[PDB]
């Protein structure tokens, strides 16, 4: 297989989300912080 | 819920006004098909 | 020791929370994500423990690593009794997380009509905007909750 993924150090902290940029149609690079909001919640890690 | 499907954003107009899915469609829970209808002694019914 | 309080405050073990704070366990003890016992109590809806924590001097405006307060959680999860107790103990009603979201924004978004009125009663800025420039009214209009939109004019 061939796997693409972030290097460990860029996917460890919640603050690393804003370091990731997406290119818009107009060509400008947009950070995740620009078009996203985040919050801590609780959920199941194993649904039976 | 129908509430969440209704507020799906189709587009935003040039004057900044939003076009939601509920502005071009009716959102209700309904059968995958309306092809099979059953009655038990003339009374509305389903079955297996 | 402060770890047991975090776990006990979450579990809703009313008895153990008092026993642990009798041994002076950190009542502002934060977990990995920055949640105090008052966060876990506010989230899971433990009214008795929320009061017991605040009466033992728990930081009412304690914020997690994203800037969310116990009031944010209480308001968002339709906990009317806990919102009142928090606000009675001087909880910042206009508190903003790293996104600029307020307890009103959250309560309004989930349509907790009773909580919205309690928040407005304590001077919740109705014109308060998030990072996307949305008021609690903008939310009610988009949600189509006309009962809530009436309260925010």
């Amino acid at each position: 297989k061939v796997y693409v993924m972030s290097e460990a150090k860029y996917r460890m902290l919640p603050d690393d989300i804003g370091d990731w940029y997406v290119r818009a149609a107009d060509g400008q690079m947009v950070p995740f912080s620009a078009f996203s909001s985040s919050r801590w919640e609780y959920g199941s890690p194993r649904l039976e | 819920s129908t509430e969440e499907f209704g507020k799906i954003l189709l587009k935003v107009n040039q004057d900044g006004s939003r076009v939601l899915l509920r502005d071009v469609a009716k959102i209700e829970l309904g059968g995958e098909n309306y092809d099979i209808i059953a009655e038990f002694n003339g009374q509305p019914a389903s079955g297996l | 020791l402060g770890k047991k309080l975090l776990e006990a405050a979450r579990a809703g073990r009313d008895d153990e929370v008092r026993i642990l704070m009798a041994n002076g366990a950190d009542v502002n003890a934060a977990d990995v994500v920055g949640w105090t016992p008052l966060h876990l109590a506010a989230y899971w809806g433990h009214l008795e423990i929320v009061e017991v924590l605040l009466k033992n001097g728990a930081d009412v405006n304690a914020y997690d690593t994203l800037g969310s307060t116990p009031l944010h959680l209480a308001a968002h999860f339709g906990h009317l009794e806990i919102v009142e107790v928090l606000l009675k103990n001087g909880a910042d009603v206009n508190a903003k997380d790293d996104n600029g979201i307020t307890p009103l924004h959250l309560a309004a978004n989930r349509g907790h009509l009773e909580i919205v009125e309690v928040l407005l009663k304590y001077g919740a800025d109705v014109n308060a905007q998030d990072k996307f420039g949305k008021t609690a009214f903008d939310i009610s209009i988009n949600n189509g909750n006309e009962d809530l939109a009436e309260i925010l004019q």
